[PDB]
RNA sequence: CGGCCGGGAACUCAAAGGAGACUGCCAGUGAUAAACUGGAGGAAGGUGGGGAUGACGUCAAGUCAUCAUGGCCCUUACGACCAGGGCUACACACGUGCUACAAUGGCGCAUACAAAGAGAAGCGACCUCGCGAGAGCAAGCGGACCUCAUAAAGUGCGUCGUAGUCCGGAUUGGAGUCUGCAACUCGACUCCAUGAAGUCGGAAUCGCUAGUAAUCGUGGAUCAGAAUGCCACGGUGAAUACG
RNA sequence: AGAACCUUACCUGGUCUUGACAUCCACGGAAGUUUUCAGAGAUGAGAAUGUGCCUUCGGGAACCGUGAGACAGGUGCUGCA
């Protein structure tokens, strides 16, 4: 029903937010399902280095922004608590 | 690259601002085409009275602190050499060297 | 390097993979397909199959000197069209027999 | 009629060989009149082809084309645009590149 | 379950006798050009039971030959699954599998993965 | 000749980056606009204040700007608050080891070169001074007009141990640039404290 | 023009068409705006070009009614 | 008889934390050493594969034209503005690709198979109109669902048959469609017609040893629109490495 | 990693020069808005309206115009600084 997304850049940095929403909500209750771990967007584009001539001297760079999502069967005034202690209704 | 491009730039962006909803109606009752054709031509009577900037058509969207006409993304606002700079100095989130 | 066995005739796959110009594998088959329904009409003894007056030639290890003989059927094969996959059989058969 | 007289092939591969109709326009008109389109000259029978005859006297024949073609490149030269000085300059008109290539349109590479 | 150059394959062991159904079709009507089928026949004839017991198969991804080959690591850890000597006597013949051959990253200023372009003096 | 930097190669390794917030692509623009006027602004406003590193975090509609650096008793937030309309606070942090901050070790070198103290005596001074502090190892640079003639040369010691090709390495890399009446000068620094990731 | 809409003809190249009805007896009708084209109002008439540096006059009739501007003054040159 | 919903977390997938191959073992060779060959186990056996990773210095190599800067010069100016044009011009030569010189070929009909990426001052379901580029309507989607999105070579049937022929497509004409104030120099595409050169390439020269080259297709950055370029991915898939 | 107009750094004719862009002084006016004419546009002259937040109310603060001195601007030259 209610629909929590998050995102972050690190691996270590999402599953720690991760594990903080999961704890958050277990202490809530309302039954908590599990991380729901979606596929990263890589947001990939080279570069030409110097303003002048070389075509071999190109960069490549990588984005990989991590989005997870957590559900909840029903909203409570519990789980509006752990809320204000991304959303979908 | 220059002041006065950058000037242009952000008068050239202004003028558009400005006179954006009043292009965004005459391209709109330009497009719709079911009846008045002596509105239509009233229409491009306007237009042609409007000057030939204010239009994204006019907008080149360059660098911002260097005012590069070539070398430019639509995500970073930058020049190439710049946002090189900037993930070499590390103060952009990401960017690593992408090995797959 | 993978054979195939619905004929055997490990030579026949190298013969497979020299007409196999550009990947394509299915349209070879199809290929050798029509080849032996070409040679069916004679078949000889078993020369459906393997070949036999075809190894000493008249361009010649015997595993390079088959490559070579296989390198020149195909390239007199492939000489000339009109109707390809008849008349190159057709210029195998002639100079095997 | 005298025009377009080839030898085992099929209508609307033989109705291209008339200057001013080809493959689409072959298919327009056998579609037009009925005719079937598989089917060869040989085995054809007059009795289509009296028809055929006004059926492609409709559109544009041979010589109205080629007279249509020469009476409009003749207009436009006498009325000199720039299409009109580049086709008596034998250059293109559709902005093409001329620094290395259009050596269809120059001509041989002689010198 | 196996898979070959990006070609997902989920394997059911269910004796039929000669049931051979991928994605809700016959082998026939699904794959073809007289090639793949003998391809996978080729572990099926010499030994894996080829009788008596059967495998429902789904593919996701991969062409023709990916998909045989992931179909063929598949019905290989089926039979990995099943038992152990028939693994042991598969291993001994040329049947040694997982082949990790999948295709090149395209690389900068090339033309290919492994093309340089052509140079003049 | 062409070598990449340290710390842009290992940004996810051992040095994070200097920047933690996600945006969308014209906010992401929006934001790296803002941030880079900020840090400009705050670089030429404090360049005598001993600035070393700026870190900047965005966790929702809040802006957070720690600066790590020593003597922190210099400054004492409202221009980066009247410059962005997004709530901010700034922080600083005191770290210790003041003589191998790069950023440091490259304002001495620039104010010796720009007081005319020799270049030689100057790179020896800034190796010992960062090697008596118990580093690992130190390499400093100085390119472009060596004494201010016609011929530029680029002069460098090395000391102890500066791994490269180690990307386990502890190893932060700066550039500076002074502006002298012969022109500009670049400096570029390499400080490696250990060995641990 | 998308060979649809109303064709595309200046307000300013108008109004000097209108002012050489009225009294400007066609000869100096300087025209910059050559992306404009001819509608059947311009009916042999002098109209000078801006194609190059300055404007080169041209006589345009009926035969030219429906054309482009700047197809009768070009740009290019050869030796 | 649509995973469509109950049902299940078995399986794929997803992103994480680990593990798995480190000369680990046997025999032989080798100055027991280092090291090498063969073999078992093993998914991977000798840094498995690939990317990234660029030494002191060389070319006083390019950039004060993205930028920063010592100096020199303009400063009613080489500074700011405006419209048109050029950057796309054409006696000619060179470079990198694409299309071909057809029969493993072209075309007509039915039909099998993805990876990866993008999307809201946008993608566009679905219907209707149109032989068409596309037009009116418009739910869903800043997104594993909605859209791009019908991949083709292949398979099955048929058509010709070794000719410039039904290959190929340059040029040109008539008429439209799209973005854009505006398509003439100076966009792209489409309906029809015309269909040229080209029939396998000289001296010479370039890339390639693997599911690489070769062949075919798709996506994206740039951009109002405008790439045979570039950056990525997928389908089929060789021969040779005696030296 | 993209020339129709911008790009454009170039050429033809019209313009403005403390300037298109950043800052100082003294004075007038909030800012802003609709719209007409000469004109290829840059540009000049009008016709109405709005008149705030604070009031030391000879004025604060962004903004528009007038005059001058600093300066500014330069994709102009020197990578052989």
């Amino acid at each position: 029903r209610i629909r929590i997304r998050l995102k972050a850049f690190d691996h270590r940095l999402i599953d720690q937010a991760t594990a903080e929403i999961v704890e958050t909500a277990k202490r809530t209750g309302a039954q908590v399902r599990g991380p729901i771990p979606l596929p990263t967007r890589k947001e990939r584009f080279t570069v030409l280095i110097s303003p002048h001539v070389n075509k071999d001297a190109r960069d490549q760079y990588e984005i990989r922004t991590h989005l997870r999502l957590v559900d909840i069967v029903e909203p409570t005034e519990k789980t509006v608590d752990a809320l204000m202690r991304q959303i979908s209704l | 690259a220059k002041q006065s491009m950058k000037a242009r730039e952000v008068k050239r962006v202004a003028l558009a601002d400005k006179y954006f909803a009043k292009r965004a109606e005459l391209k709109a009752i330009i497009s719709d085409v079911n009846a008045s054709d002596e509105d239509r031509w009233n229409a491009v009577l306007k237009l042609q009275t409007l000057p030939r900037d204010s239009s994204p058509s006019r907008q080149r969207n360059r660098c911002r602190q260097t005012g590069r006409p070539h070398g430019f993304l639509r995500k970073f606002g930058l020049s190439r050499i710049k946002v090189r700079e900037a993930a070499m100095r590390g103060e952009i989130p990401g960017l690593k060297k992408a090995s797959w | 390097i993978l054979p195939d066995p619905k004929f055997g005739s490990e030579l026949l796959a190298k013969f497979v993979n020299i007409l196999m110009v550009d990947g394509k594998k299915s349209t070879a088959e199809s290929i050798v397909y029509s080849a032996l329904e070409t040679l069916a009409q004679r078949s000889g003894k078993s020369e459906l199959e393997a070949f036999e007056v075809a190894l000493e030639n008249v361009r010649p290890r015997p595993v390079r000197r088959n490559a070579l003989a296989m390198r020149w059927i195909v390239e007199a094969a492939r000489k000339r069209g009109d109707k390809s996959m008849a008349l190159r059989l057709a210029n195998e058969l002639s100079d095997a027999a | 009629a005298g025009i377009n007289i080839p030898d085992h092939k099929h209508a609307v591969i033989a109705l291209t060989s008339i200057y001013g109709v080809g493959k689409t326009r072959s298919k327009a008109i056998l579609a037009a009149a009925g005719i079937a389109e598989d089917v060869k000259i040989s085995e054809l029978s007059e009795g289509q082809i009296d028809t055929l005859r006004d059926e492609v006297a409709k559109f544009v024949v041979e010589g109205d084309l080629r007279r249509e073609i020469s009476m409009s490149i003749k207009r436009l030269m006498d009325l000199g645009c720039y299409r009109g000085l580049r086709h008596r300059r034998g250059l293109p008109v559709r902005g093409q590149r001329t620094k290395t290539n259009a050596r269809t349109r120059k001509g041989p590479r002689k010198p | 379950t196996g898979r070959r150059k990006s070609s997902a394959a989920r394997v059911f062991i269910k004796p039929g006798n000669g049931k051979i159904v991928i994605n809700q079709r016959s082998l026939e009507q699904y794959f073809g050009r007289e090639t793949a089928r003998m391809v996978v026949r080729q572990p099926l004839e010499l030994v894996d039971m080829v009788e008596k017991l059967d495998l429902y198969i789904t593919v996701k991804g991969g062409g023709i030959s990916g998909q045989a080959g992931a179909i063929r690591h598949g019905i290989t850890r089926a039979l990995m699954e099943y038992d152990e000597s028939l693994r042991s006597e598969l291993r001994k013949a040329g049947f040694v599998t997982r082949d990790a051959r999948q295709v090149e990253r395209k690389k900068v200023g090339l033309r290919k993965a492994r093309r340089r372009p052509q140079f003049s003096k | 000749g062409q070598k990449v930097h340290p710390n842009g190669i290992r940004l996810g390794i051992v040095k994070p980056w200097n920047s933690t917030w996600f945006a969308n692509t014209k906010e992401f623009a929006d934001n790296l606009d803002s941030d880079f006027k900020v840090r400009q602004y705050l670089t030429k406003e404090l360049a005598k204040a001993s600035v070393s590193r700026i870190v900047i975090e965005r966790p929702a509609k809040s802006i957070r700007v720690t600066i790590h650096t020593a003597r922190p008793g210099i400054v004492i937030r409202k221009v980066v608050a009247d410059i962005a309309g997004v709530p901010a606070q700034i922080n600083i942090a005191e770290v210790r080891k003041p003589e191998l901050d790069a950023k440091l070790v490259a304002d001495s070198i620039t104010s010796q070169l720009e007081r005319r103290v020799m270049f030689r005596r100057a790179m020896k001074r800034a190796v010992q001074n960062a090697m008596r502090l118990g580093a690992k190892g130190i390499k400093v640079e100085v390119s472009g007009r060596l004494g201010g003639a016609e011929i530029a040369r680029t002069e460098w010691y090395r000391e102890g141990r500066v791994p490269l090709h180690t990307l386990r390495a502890d190893i932060d890399y700066n550039t500076s640039e002074a502006h002298t009446t012969y022109g500009v000068i670049g400096v570029k620094v390499w400080i490696f404290k250990g060995e641990i990731l | 023009r998308s060979l649809k809409k109303g064709p595309f003809i200046d307000l300013h190249l108008l109004k000097k068409v209108e002012k050489a009805v009225e009294s400007g007896d066609k000869k100096p009708l300087r025209t910059w705006s050559r992306r404009s084209t001819i509608f059947p109002n311009m009916i042999g008439l002098t109209i000078a070009v801006h194609n190059g540096r300055q404007h080169v006059p041209v006589f345009v009739t009926d035969e030219m009614v429906g054309h482009k501007l700047g197809e009768f003054a070009p740009t290019r040159t050869y030796r």
